[PDB]
């Protein structure tokens, strides 16, 4: 097929010729496809996404996140503080940004209710957001215990619920966390949690969500579960639920839609 | 050998005797010494070797690779640290599925056509009648040996190869064994060299139509001549199809292709940061990407319906590859006795009233008859049918005259045959007018001789009629009736009957006087005894009637389908064991020689020259006869083909048939035979194509054969050429309308591991594309119409016309399939985008997306996302994806209607099956988009409207550019377009 003077089947000239014509055929179809994709970005939306399809109820996570191979397991050793130095640092790393430094570019709120805005009133044509500040979790706020509890071995957990632009959780009462043992101890009582906020919930002026770009300093409303009487050296599974009026947890295919489900062992 | 020795110097090699025979003990001792005789059965093949055999071929190994490169990858990854390999296992499940069912259909259609061909064959045990220390006795013909004396009679079959040592009358059929179409007399004298051209010499098979004869056994079982034929033939090996040749073409195409585009993306997984591990198992799923799957039962399915096409005109393929070598064929290489002729002595010429008359020879009687309105020929109906003993079997009515069964000569059954069609009731005819005289046929006299009564009673004069050989019956006859007058013979008469009688013999014809002699009421009163050893009633001074020759005429459709096939671009050839001068007649009858072609021995007839003084480039036809092969070197008889358009081969040996094949294969020709007897057999086997009759095939032709003609007729060789070529064209649309889609399956999985964007399509979605959608649509192109006139084109040429070719590869990959994929790109981006994730943002996402530990990644509006949301966009993803595919390759299946015409000029709804297939390929994709339990079964998310439109443009600009450069291609034939861009 190769030779001198017509290299694989084509002369050099005519090589020449087809080449041009691929490149052009392939710069037309690049420019084609580069006006699509200008035309799909003039008509979105900047701070709406034109769908919530795979957002219809927001997911739940915990802080501190250690996953084993299934899902969510933390396990660690009150007489051995190294097996919680990590769980502290995740939880102080994750509270930085919840420091007044890092809320000097949210507003207090105090309504207790929708903060709806229906026009750009904050600096920079953007919306105003709430602030909330990591001294809002008393006990579990990292101060005066730097541990979060996990010295005592009464461990804080922060739950975050996902957000979601323009989503409403229910304006009946303030949306809140439950958290209770996925299956009883039979022998010990079910599980004692204190909540800070007090009874864990998260304020309705925390909502709703306008995303990044009206809201470029919003941060997401935590609370914080105590847990108080944890049986030690012994596996538990715990499953923390976001009670509300638009949020559900029974999705099937989901385990974090709504609720966060994970393991927890205490060793003396 | 055993016919030039004498009875003294034989009888002695076999301890036998030419009177009694052999001794009992003896025979023992020789049936132990040598087999019984008969045929060893052949060995054939086991039903599980014959299914083992279907899962072979160049896309069943290609498939086989890709699979085990499958499990190969799936033991590297799953080695290492991979989950989510489930993939390569859906592969290689996927293509041995299709692999094992492709073979299961394949091995389907060769048991039904060997279930149809074998049922018309039947067992009947034979038996044969032998002579032992004088005694006589009936035998079984397998209880035979060398040296045994056997009586052999009219209607019984020889059972054996024997030296005659006494007949009387002996006449055998050797037309299946050798190529003689007429009956051959059986003598106790040698008269040729060779055995099989002497009349010494009966052939185990050949049926004894006549007559009696005595001889001993010479040759037995496998070493009999049909046994020697049968031994040629498995040492035949029969080569690869043209059409397993083009696809082995495109499996090397597709092997270079992904080995190529493997080792390039190899090197840039590496450029990119990958490691070794990872870039293998990369460059290996891209070289089993570009493997189809679905494609070997696309085409196996059209080749089904091609052979479900031919089988309804009673043309049965043994297998499914042989559809398309007629259509590839460039000579066909044709057998004359029994093949192009109807294996039977029909009335063909009459010469009465100073004219050469044509008689019907067709076996339906669908043609031009003679001009039967004269006194002559009303006299010479009633001679020949009168003077005639041959007889219908009873209870034949519906069956039609030329295909009853008669009982007596060949001759005298032709005679009878053509009273009953142009008279009318020749038993009625024949009884009307009793016979009170008659004398058989001896060779003393040469002539048949009957007195008779006219049907009126008033008239008492007793008819004598007379038949017998031309000259023999001359020598009598002092007049001829001429127009209805009784004229004498003034030498002008006796010259005007030579010149008739020679060239009916040159005509390859056996001729028959005929004359009547009416006998006065005074000499012969009624009730005269007539003595036929007294010779009393005169047999001299008659009155000549006429002239009639017969022949084996060909088939009925002979002439036009080899007419067509001429015209088709197609070299005919005749290759013939018979007579050269019947060969050469039969030629010119049926258009293997052309009018006014003239062979060397006829230029030098009308030149007065001798032969080697004329040119042989002056002449278009040429006869070689089997003497002149042997003395033949392969250089010469190259010469002689190419320098002779029209050839005729005479007197051609089984050995001499295979060779002539073998040549023509040689100058690089795909070739076709035709045969009916066991003396094709191997040239049959030999064929790029065995074509054989059914009704009239022996059974070893038949199993040699790659196609059976149910019901002899030979137009379904043109019916076959037809639906190769068109089969050959669909094909190549169907071929093409399957490889487009490849690319827009393999893209997104590049850019995937490239560009690190959540993964556009999935292996569940690829496969449904590969298998469920796209597999009826594919094959609905085999019902597309030629888009010129097929059969006015010449052969394709093997070297340079390929089923798949550069032009068709590139265009439909890296031309249309690119097309498809910016189509899904488009598709895949808006989705994303409208649910929140921009082009930038996919970039580079991979990681986080398919992460089990983050479970609120942020999109481009900062909303945060869990794994389990992140995966159903990824589903609405694939989803996208596989709707812009399924919505291009409607688009795609529309252009690959025709390679040069318009949609427009070819119709759009002329392919019912095509409108089907599109309407079912739409049904389909909504059944998968929005079925319940679709997104956690197959991964299918109900998508939106709008995701279905992005894609339509871009299918309409497929349409728009393949039609456009249709265009360019038929407004400007030769052009660089037309040499570049055409397929
Ligand atoms: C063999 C030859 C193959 C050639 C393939 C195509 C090559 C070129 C493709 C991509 C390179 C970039 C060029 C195209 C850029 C897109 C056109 C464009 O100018 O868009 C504008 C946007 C910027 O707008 P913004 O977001 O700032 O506005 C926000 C407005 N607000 C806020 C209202 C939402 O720029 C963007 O999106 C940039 C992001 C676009 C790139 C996404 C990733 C593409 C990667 C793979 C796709 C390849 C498909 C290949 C299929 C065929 C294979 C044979
Ligand atoms: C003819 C022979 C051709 C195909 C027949 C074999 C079927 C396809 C070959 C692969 C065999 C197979 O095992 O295929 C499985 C898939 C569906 O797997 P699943 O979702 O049930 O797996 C659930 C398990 N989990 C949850 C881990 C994903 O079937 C598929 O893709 C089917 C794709 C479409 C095949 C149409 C064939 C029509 C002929
Ligand atoms: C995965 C796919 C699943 C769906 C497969 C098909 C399901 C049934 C759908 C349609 C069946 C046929 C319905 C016909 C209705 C229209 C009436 C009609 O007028 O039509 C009768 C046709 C007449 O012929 P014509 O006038 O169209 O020919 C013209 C072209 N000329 C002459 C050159 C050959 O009768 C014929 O064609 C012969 C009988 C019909 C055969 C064509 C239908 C396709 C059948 C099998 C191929 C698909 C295989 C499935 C996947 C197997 C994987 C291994
Ligand atoms: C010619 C035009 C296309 C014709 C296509 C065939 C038509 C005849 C076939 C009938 C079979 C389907 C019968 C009806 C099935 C749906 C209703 C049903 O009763 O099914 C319900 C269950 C589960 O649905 P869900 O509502 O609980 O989940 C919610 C799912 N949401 C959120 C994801 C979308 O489905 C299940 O469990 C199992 C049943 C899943 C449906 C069939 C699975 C695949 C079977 C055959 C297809 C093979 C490949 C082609
Ligand atoms: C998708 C985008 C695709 C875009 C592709 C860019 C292609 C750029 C233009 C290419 C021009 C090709 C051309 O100029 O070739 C000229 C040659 C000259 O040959 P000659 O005179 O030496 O031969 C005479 C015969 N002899 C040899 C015996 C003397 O061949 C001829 O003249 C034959 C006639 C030339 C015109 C044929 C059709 C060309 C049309 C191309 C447009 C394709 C895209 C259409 C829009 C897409 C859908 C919206
Ligand atoms: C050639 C012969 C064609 C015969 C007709 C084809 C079969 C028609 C049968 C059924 C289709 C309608 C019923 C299914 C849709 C409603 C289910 C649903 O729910 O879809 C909804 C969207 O619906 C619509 O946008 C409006 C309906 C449009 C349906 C698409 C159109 C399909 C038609 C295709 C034919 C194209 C023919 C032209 C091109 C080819 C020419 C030869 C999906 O909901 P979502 O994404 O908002 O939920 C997302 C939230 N998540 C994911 C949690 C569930
Ligand atoms: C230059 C940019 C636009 C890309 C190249 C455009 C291509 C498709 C065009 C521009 C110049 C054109 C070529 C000019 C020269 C020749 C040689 C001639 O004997 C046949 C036409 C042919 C072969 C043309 C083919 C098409 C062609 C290659
Ligand atoms: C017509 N051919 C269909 C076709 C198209 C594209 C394609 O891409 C490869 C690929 C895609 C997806 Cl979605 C998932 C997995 C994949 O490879 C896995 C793999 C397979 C073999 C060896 C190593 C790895 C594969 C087959
Ligand atoms: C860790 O827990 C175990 C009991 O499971 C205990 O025996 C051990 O003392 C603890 N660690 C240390 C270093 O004290
Ligand atoms: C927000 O309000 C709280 C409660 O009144 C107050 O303690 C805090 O100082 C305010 N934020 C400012 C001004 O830093
Ligand atoms: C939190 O700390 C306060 C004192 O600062 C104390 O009264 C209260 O009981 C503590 N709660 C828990 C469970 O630590
Ligand atoms: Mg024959």
């Amino acid at each position: 097929n190769p030779d001198t003077g017509q290299m694989l089947g084509r002369t050099l000239s005519r090589w020449v010729w087809i080449s041009l014509y691929y490149v052009a055929f392939y710069v037309v179809m690049s420019g084609i496809f580069a006006l699509c994709i200008y035309v799909l970005m003039r008509t979105i939306d900047p701070y709406t996404p034109d769908y919530q399809d795979q957002l219809k109820s927001p997911g739940v996570t915990l802080r501190p996140d250690v996953y084993g191979e299934k899902g969510l397991d933390i396990s660690y050793n009150v007489s051995d503080s190294t097996t919680w130095a990590g769980l502290a640092h995740t939880l102080h790393r994750f509270l930085a940004g919840y420091s007044p430094a890092a809320q000097e570019g949210s507003i207090n709120c105090t309504s207790e209710k929708y903060f709806f805005q229906e026009s750009f009133l904050a600096p920079n044509h953007t919306k105003f957001s709430c602030k909330f500040t990591a001294d809002m979790l008393q006990n579990c706020s990292g101060r005066p215990d730097p541990t979060f509890g996990f010295a005592e071995g009464k461990p804080c957990f922060i739950i975050k619920m996902n957000r979601i632009v323009k989503f409403l959780p229910g304006n009946s009462t303030a949306p809140r966390v439950d958290c209770a043992f996925l299956d009883q101890p039979r022998d010990g009582p079910p599980l004692q949690v204190e909540y800070f906020p007090a009874n864990g919930t998260y304020s309705l002026h925390y909502f709703p969500y306008y995303g990044k770009k009206a809201q470029p300093h919003y941060s997401n409303p935590l609370v914080a579960a105590k847990l108080l009487n944890v049986p030690r050296n012994r596996d538990v599974v715990i499953v923390c639920k976001i009670l509300a009026e638009h949020v559900s947890f029974d999705n099937p295919h989901d385990p974090y839609e709504g609720k966060v489900e994970f393991k927890l062992k205490i060793q003396k | 050998n055993d016919h030039q020795l004498s009875v003294a110097e034989l009888e002695q090699k076999y301890q036998t005797s030419a009177t009694k025979g052999l001794s009992a003990s003896l025979a023992a001792e020789l049936l132990l010494r040598d087999g019984p005789n008969a045929l060893r059965p052949p060995r054939g093949t086991p039903e599980y070797v014959k299914f083992a055999r279907q899962l072979a071929g160049g896309l069943q190994c290609l498939m086989w690779v890709a699979a085990a490169i499958c499990l190969i990858a799936f033991a590297i990854q799953a080695s290492e640290g991979d989950l989510t390999t489930d993939d390569n296992l859906y592969l290689a499940l996927a293509l041995i599925a299709v692999v094992v069912v492709t073979g299961c259909f394949g091995y389907y259609q060769e048991f039904k056509s060997t279930n149809i061909i074998a049922s018309f064959k039947n067992l009947v045990p034979q038996q044969a009648t032998v002579i032992r220390d004088g005694d006589k006795f009936q035998i079984n013909a397998d209880q035979l040996v060398v040296g045994d004396l056997v009586e052999m009679k009219g209607g019984d079959r020889v059972p054996a190869d024997i030296r005659i040592l006494q007949a009387q009358g002996c006449k055998v059929d050797n037309s299946s064994l050798t190529g003689e179409s007429e009956p051959q007399t059986r003598s106790p004298e040698c008269t040729h060299e060779s055995p099989l051209e002497t009349r010494n010499i009966a052939f185990f098979s050949t049926m004894c139509l006549e007559g009696t004869a005595q001889g001993l056994v010479v040759n037995t079982g496998d070493r009999t001549i049909i046994g020697r034929i049968a031994s040629l033939a498995s040492g035949v090996e029969n080569e690869k199809t043209p059409i397993a040749i083009e696809i082995e073409h495109f499996v090397d195409i597709i092997a270079g292709l992904a080995i190529l585009f493997g080792a390039t993306f190899f090197i840039v997984a590496m450029c990119i940061g990958y490691t070794f591990l990872r870039a293998m198992v990369f460059f290996m799923a891209i070289v089993v990407a570009y493997v189809p799957e679905g494609l070997l039962a696309t085409v196996t399915v059209c080749l089904s319906l091609t052979a479900k096409r031919l089988a309804s005109k009673n043309c049965v393929v043994k297998n499914l590859e042989a559809v398309e070598t007629l259509g590839s064929t460039s000579v066909i290489c044709s057998d004359k006795t029994g093949t192009l002729t109807q294996n039977r002595m029909t009335v063909s010429h009459l010469w009465f009233d100073n004219h050469i008359h044509s008689a019907d020879t067709t076996e339906d009687q669908s043609g031009q008859t003679f001009d039967q309105s004269s006194e002559t020929w009303r006299a010479l109906c009633r001679v020949l049918t009168l003077c005639n003993r041959a007889a219908f079997k009873s209870g034949q009515d519906a069956v039609p005259v030329p295909k009853r069964i008669v009982i007596g000569d060949a001759s005298e059954t032709a005679l009878l045959k053509f009273s009953e069609l142009t008279l009318g009731n020749a038993m009625g005819y024949r009884e009307r007018f009793p016979k009170v005289c008659e004398i058989p046929f001896n060779s003393t006299n040469k002539f048949q001789l009957s007195i008779h009564t006219l049907e009126d009673p008033r008239d008492p004069r007793h008819v004598l009629v007379m038949k017998g050989a031309p000259e023999r019956v001359l020598e009598r006859c002092s007049s001829i009736l001429i127009k209805g007058q009784e004229l004498p013979l003034d030498e002008q008469w006796r010259e005007a009957f030579q010149t008739a009688y020679l060239s009916l013999g040159g005509l390859g014809e056996r001729v028959l006087g005929f004359c009547q002699l009416y006998l006065s009421e005074k000499d012969y009163p009624p009730g005269y005894a007539f003595d036929v050893e007294a010779m009393n009633f005169p047999t001299s001074g008659l009155c000549f009637a006429g002239l009639v020759s017969m022949i084996d005429p060909p088939r009925a459709t002979v002439p036009d389908a080899v007419l067509k096939c001429r015209t088709a671009g197609i070299r005919v050839i005749m290759v013939t064991g018979d007579h050269p001068i019947t060969a050469k007649a039969i030629a010119a009858s049926v258009g293997i020689i052309s009018e006014g072609s003239e062979t060397v021995e006829d230029i030098a007839a009308r030149l007065r020259v001798p032969v080697d003084q004329v040119n042989r480039k002056d002449a278009r036809a040429c006869v070689i006869n089997g003497m002149q092969l042997k003395d033949m070197d392969p250089s010469e008889l190259v010469e002689a083909l190419r320098t002779h358009p029209e050839m005729v081969f005479a007197r051609t040996s089984p050995q001499q048939k295979l060779v002539i094949v073998e040549s023509c294969q040689r100058l690089g020709a795909i070739v076709a035979v035709t045969g009916d007897g066991v003396n094709d057999s191997p040239a049959l086997k030999k064929a790029d194509i065995g074509v054989a009759m059914g009704i009239a095939g022996s059974d070893a032709a038949k199993n040699a054969a790659d196609m059976i003609l149910l019901d002899d007729n030979f137009a379904s060789i043109v019916t076959g050429v037809e639906q190769g070529r068109l089969i050959f064209d669909n094909l190549k649309k169907s071929i093409a309308y399957t490889l487009t889609k490849n690319i827009p399956e393999l893209t997104p999985y590049l850019i995937y591991i490239t560009v690190s964007v959540p993964l556009p399509l999935g292996c569940i979605t690829i496969l449904f594309i590969e298998l469920c959608t796209d597999i009826f649509p594919s094959v609905s192109l085999a019902y597309e119409k030629a888009e010129s006139d097929i059969m006015h084109l010449r052969p394709r040429n093997p070297k340079r016309d390929r089923l798949v070719n550069e032009p068709l590869a590139a265009y439909s990959y890296f031309q249309i399939g690119a097309i498809q994929s910016f189509a899904g790109f488009t598709d895949y981006f808006t989705a994303m985008a409208q649910e929140g994730w921009f082009p930038l943002l996919c970039v580079g996402l991979r990681p986080q997306w398919e992460n089990h530990h983050l479970q609120d990644l942020q999109d481009s509006y900062g909303q945060e996302w869990t794994f389990g949301q992140r995966l159903y966009q990824q589903y609405t993803c694939y989803t996208v994806f596989f709707i812009s595919i399924e919505m291009c390759q409607i688009a795609d299946v529309l252009i690959r209607k025709t390679r040069r015409l318009s949609a427009f000029q070819q119709g759009f709804f002329r392919n019912r099956i095509l409108v089907i297939a599109i309407v079912f390929q739409v049904c389909i994709g909504c059944f998968l988009c929005y079925c319940p339990g679709m997104p956690n079964i197959f991964n299918f998310m109900p998508i939106r409207f709008q995701w279905w439109l992005v894609p339509m443009p871009f299918s309409l600009l497929i349409f728009v550019y393949d039609e456009i450069r249709k265009l360019g291609v038929r407004c400007c034939p030769g052009s660089w377009w037309d040499q570049e861009l055409y397929y």
